[PDB]
RNA sequence: AUUGAAAAAAAUAAUAUAUAUUAUAUAUAUUAAUUAUAAAUUGAAAUAUGUUUAAUUGAAUAUAUUUUAGUAAUAGAUAAAAAUAUGUACAGUAAAAUUGUAAGGAAAACAAUAAUAACUUUCUC
């Protein structure tokens, strides 16, 4: 290496050169994953999604009707404030961080026909803490997740180190899986109908639960997972079983809207709302 | 070499793994490939149309609501105020269930509470 | 102008929507593509070796034709792993009682009883009402008091009409739309609400529960145009 | 059924192969694909299930859409809009897709891919944008043929060159290739494929091959050299190969002088530029232009100035680049050019 | 100390050749508490399941609408409400 | 090529064969493979050859010849867990803090947290 000086040269044309296309290296990779010729092909729209259809037909219109506030304008979030130029030291100064927060917050828009809240993604985080001792427990947890979802899990590793809890850094410990589209919908439907009613003293999801912006969550114990039909059908094959966190991500501007949406899909809500 | 627990873990791992479980690649003839493309494109177009229809309907509903609320504001202020309230904790009723594949034995309940 | 209360009661569908001819075929194709591309069923996991349950499964199944030396296989040589022809789709054939689903079409549907709620299960039914004249319309009510909110008043009126058979739920306090006119200086603010569990059965002469396609036939053209978009297509 | 009709619609939109067409449109998956030539391979092959009925439904749907588009297309008066409508109507036609994808675009046979047809032309443009155009742009930028000769390019026509007369071998030159002096001894052949809607009868073109890298020792820099200059060339979407057949001796503003790089003078870029003429209104037929042949010089040539003078717009470009070899002296001798200079190996 | 499965050399999936994990799934009919059937795709091999405890018989999801068994069996002649009323004096607590 | 089903051909690319040229080109033919690799007295499957039941095919069972089962993670040009620290090519963005969520607690993991004016394509009033 003669130098480390990085410096992209300017060009003399407005044509956008896709460099990947000019090579002959990865001919299978030039095709989109949606295209049949790609090895990455998967039949996406295999059957009619039921929960999605219901949302489209009944709920979406109802949600819109609920969320109509008359002549509602945009509520701007907390943003980085600029300095008043009352001193020459303000001249190339970085902007003041937001008022309360360190990070900037998004603008809350009025709900119209375009931006009605709806389900975006489900994530099922299972971090088994006994797997600090036994790596095989992580594998079993991942399998369980796969069984539940019908989707490929991704392994969670210990990102941090700590002595009090017997935890190393870079150790496989449980798994996660982001469900999207039809599989996610199915999983939600199963949760509503099969699993959550079989939980004994189940009041619902807390109203104090959630993000500030369109994200709601809750968790299932190891006792609760044995109600899933894939696990239930072979209790001999599943001696151990692991709890899980369930992060539901909506297209909701605020959290009460997201809660309302989830209620539309038969999720009970019990606590005192914020 | 391995314990029974270790064996069972390996089996479980295999269930998830793509090792020696997956078929050959789906090869097509050029005519077949074209037919497939035409199927997919048409479908996509249909889906787009449906989305527009639904979206249009929603827009129309929104416009109607706007028209109503302006009228209400003009006529009866109290009624308008009542209409335009914060519906923060509004919950869909638990009877409005997600429509199943096939219907139940008792289709409709005529008595309640 | 007189303030009036329109009400349209929406019985939501109790089963899946019926698939379009185009849609069904496409879905079948995608399923068959999936099957072709699907993995082998890992029977070794779900069925333990040397067990009574496994044996039944094996009996139900039929195995793939293996490659054997000194023979022509004109559909290529068998590629087998975990007992599956890799070149083709795999089929896996499978209180103690057979799960028999109920018929989606109903007795009411067969008879064409318009007053019944069980008559269409895959569609959104809307309560229509016939007045003293020959016209049909969504339930109208005179709002003389103007003390209570509008949607609540509508619900009360519906309940009164029913004789407390109906069990409704207002979607919101906001009105979906207005029906307005010059001849009679009035304004019918339309509320939306959902029948949950009850009869209606009853000034109005007759009523019916209909889909969006049937309402066009019953109701006038101008009225339909005014209130088409409010109704769900399915 | 608009796509089965060929009263007003061109013949090129159909598949010319009968067997292929039959395979496409059958009532059951009984026949076997014409693409698979071998019997054993056909036997082996199995198409995906249920594909026929769905395909037919898709065809009907898109055929209906095309028919609807055509209802608008005929009412439209302005030409670009009409063309766009036509494209919209026919782009999803399976037959036209088959035709375009699986037959050559460079030397298109008119019955299969007709570039007179708007849809096919649009397809060809899209194909060009996908790869060949990007590559050309890269070669222009990297080699520094844009700012050094002519500020920018907005690629509209696909330009491909060939050197058929020198050696004998058939090869379209990839942009930024190193060609031997034997290869580029005699003149090249252009193919200017135009994808925009343009007046075929009126629109003329000019072609200029320029060598920016010939050394000028007075200036201690380089100068340009117009190696080959044609003007007032007539192109047609299908009939577009610029050959001694087409252009006359009147069209040649500067007849082909070959690349003869000097020893140690370095690598010399030869960047052909294709311009379209300015089109004059209220004048039927092709509007020619006269070039002052004493004014423009070959040993030093302001390309940009020339363009400004005659009001040209650069639509296409291509580039090769030659350096010294043993046969350049022989080439010079053949052409009657002088012995050729030899420079110091060191750039001191 | 830490129980593990020690890794073998990983198999190189080439770029472009990576294939999506399409697991083997059966179409499974779930009959809920009432006779409402619903089809769901499932990895376990069972074409039909009927459920006992669901949302369709839970009071939370519809407000408007074997030790015990053994006990019932072996105290059947007595027939064990009236019995509750008889044996429920709420003075002592 | 033989076999199944009921005159030919007109891309790219790969492969096979041939030749053109001080040009890694062209011509003809064909569309393979694509997540595998030794070693299994025991599991499972197929085919062949016998025998018995309702010329026949199904069904059962014996031997032979094979085939499968060694069940092991990445499926994405992966992108701030840990691991190859020098080359090159392609691509991307971190952190903190905050709001939550099964055991989880200040401290394990996962989720979410700035703005879309203009532009291109697609569908649509």
């Amino acid at each position: 290496p003669k130098s480390a000086c990085s410096l992209v040269k300017p060009v003399h044309h407005l044509v956008k050169i896709d460099k990947s296309k000019l090579s002959p290296r990865f001919p299978e990779l030039k095709y989109d994953k949606s295209d049949i010729r790609s090895p990455g092909f998967k039949p996406k729209d295999t059957h009619a999604d039921r929960l999605n259809d219901h949302y489209l037909n009944t709920l979406q219109s109802d949600l819109l009707l609920i969320n109509y506030s008359h002549n509602a304008a945009v509520v701007k979030g907390l943003k980085q404030r600029a300095w008043s130029g009352d001193s020459p030291y303000h001249l190339n100064r970085p902007p003041k961080n937001p008022r309360g927060s360190k990070a900037q917050l998004p603008d809350i828009h009025p709900i119209k026909w375009s931006n009605i809240p709806g389900l975006e993604s489900v994530v099922i985080n299972c971090f088994v803490r006994e797997a600090r001792e036994n790596q095989l427990l992580a594998i079993t947890a991942a399998l369980q997740l796969q069984q539940i979802t019908g989707c490929k899990p991704h392994p969670i590793f210990s990102k941090n180190d700590v002595p009090t809890w017997k935890l190393r850094k870079g150790h496989q410990m449980g798994a996660k899986v982001e469900l999207k589209g039809k599989e996610m919908s199915q999983f939600l439907s199963t949760l509503t109908e099969i699993v959550l009613p079989r939980i004994r003293e189940y009041k619902g999801i807390s109203n104090q639960s959630g993000n500030r912006f369109g994200g709601i969550s809750f968790g299932l114990t190891a006792e609760d997972i044995k109600f899933f039909p894939e696990i239930d059908a072979n209790q001999d094959s599943w001696p151990k079983t692991f709890g899980m966190h369930i992060n539901i991500n909506t297209s909701a501007q605020l959290d009460y809207q997201a809660r309302t949406l989830l209620s539309g899909f038969q999720f009970p809500f019990f606590g005192e709302e914020k | 070499s391995l314990s029974p627990l270790a064996q069972r873990v390996v089996t479980q791992l295999s269930v998830m793994s793509a090792s020696r479980k997956q078929p050959k690649l789906l090869k097509l003839a050029r005519e077949d490939l074209i037919k497939h493309q035409t199927i997919e494109k048409c479908w996509s177009i249909y889906q787009q149309q449906q989305r527009e229809r639904r979206n249009l309907q929603l827009e129309l509903q929104y416009k109607s609501i706007e028209r109503s609320m302006n009228l209400l504001q003009e006529l009866s202020p109290r009624l308008f105020e009542a209409a335009n309230a914060s519906e923060k904790g509004k919950r869909f009723p638990m009877e409005m269930k997600v429509p199943t594949d096939f219907p139940p034995n008792t289709l409709w309940h005529y008595n309640f509470r | 102008p007189k303030i009036k209360v329109g009400v349209l009661l929406s019985r939501i569908p109790i089963i899946k929507s019926e698939l379009n001819e185009l849609e069904k075929k496409y879905y079948e194709y995608q399923s068959e593509l999936e099957k072709r591309l699907m993995w082998t069923f890992p029977a070794y996991f779900y069925f333990k070796k040397g067990t009574v349950a496994e044996h039944k499964f094996l009996s139900l199944q039929k195995g793939p034709i293996s490659k054997k030396n000194g023979i022509w296989f004109p559909r290529g040589i068998p590629d087998i792993k975990h007992g599956r022809e890799r070149s083709t789709k795999q089929e896996v054939k499978l209180v103690n009682r057979p799960v028999i689903p109920n018929d989606r079409i109903t007795e009411a549907d067969r008879s064409n009883d318009m007053k019944s709620l069980e008559r269409q299960l895959s569609r959104t039914l809307y309560l229509l009402v016939k007045d003293k004249s020959g016209t049909w319309k969504f339930p109208n009510f005179d709002l003389s008091d103007e003390s209570k909110p509008l949607h609540v008043h509508a619900e009360n009126e519906l309940k009164l009409l029913s004789g407390d058979q109906i069990y409704t739920w207002s979607v919101s306090a906001t009105p979906i739309g207005v029906l307005q006119d010059e001849r009679n200086r009035t304004a019918e603010f339309i509320v939306k609400s959902h029948i949950l569990a009850g009869k209606f059965d009853l000034a109005f002469e007759d009523f019916a529960w209909l889909t969006k396609g049937e309402i066009s036939e019953y109701v006038p053209k101008d009225y339909f145009n005014k209130t088409e978009f409010l109704l769900a297509d399915n | 059924h608009i796509w089965s009709d060929f009263t007003t619609r061109p013949s090129s939109l159909s598949i010319q192969s009968s067997k292929v067409k039959n395979y496409l449109f059958q009532k059951k998956a009984s026949l076997d694909p014409p693409s698979i030539s071998r019997r054993s391979n056909r036997i082996k092959y199995s198409p995906p299930e249920h594909i026929d009925e769905i395909f037919r439904m898709s065809y009907d749907f898109l055929e209906q859409r095309s028919s609807k588009f055509y209802e608008l297309a005929n009412k439209t008066k302005n030409p670009l809009k009409k063309d766009a409508l036509l494209i919209k109507a026919e782009i999803n036609n399976p037959e036209v897709q088959y035709n375009f994808q699986f037959n050559n675009k460079l030397n298109n046979v008119k019955d299969i891919i007709d570039y007179d047809v708007p849809v096919y032309r649009h397809l060809g443009k899209q194909h060009w944008e996908s790869y060949g155009q990007m590559l050309l742009m890269q070669r222009l930028e990297t080699l520094a043929a844009i700012p050094d000769t002519l500020p920018t390019l907005v690629p509209r026509a696909e330009v491909n060159i060939k050197f058929p007369f020198s050696t004998g071998v058939n090869k379209w030159i990839e942009p930024g290739e190193f060609l031997s002096s034997n290869v580029t001894s005699m003149r090249p052949i252009f193919k200017i494929q135009e994808y925009e809607l343009v007046n075929v009868e009126k629109q003329l073109y000019t072609v200029l091959i320029v060598n920016p890298d010939v050394p000028d020792l007075s200036n201690d820099s380089f100068k340009t050299a117009l190696c080959y200059g044609l003007v007032n060339i007539n192109l047609t979407y299908n009939d577009n190969l610029i050959d001694p057949r087409k252009f006359h001796s009147s069209n040649i503003i500067a007849d082909y002088l070959p690349p003869v790089p000097e020893k140690n003078a370095g690598k010399q870029r030869f960047v052909v530029w294709v311009f379209r003429q300015p089109l004059i209104e209220d004048k039927q037929g092709p509007n020619m232009l006269e070039i002052d042949r004493k004014e423009l010089s070959r040993d030093d040539f302001d390309i940009r100035q020339f363009t400004k003078k005659y009001n040209l717009t650069a639509i296409g470009a291509h580039i090769w680049r030659s350096e010294w070899d043993a046969k350049v002296a022989a080439v010079r001798e053949k052409y009657g050019l002088p012995p050729g200079r030899v420079f110091s190996r060191v750039r001191r | 100390t830490r129980i593990t499965l020690p890794r073998r050399p990983a198999k190189k999936i080439q770029l472009g050749k990576s294939r999506p994990a399409i697991y083997h799934q059966f179409n499974v009919k779930m009959e809920l508490s009432d006779g409402s059937v619903v089809i769901r795709r499932s990895q376990y091999p069972k074409g039909e399941i009927r459920l006992i405890q669901d949302q369709r018989n839970n009071p939370l999801w519809n407000p408007s609408r074997g030790s015990l068994d053994r006990f019932n069996k072996r105290y059947s002649s007595l027939f064990s409400t009236v019995e509750l009323s008889e044996e429920n004096k709420k003075k002592t607590q």
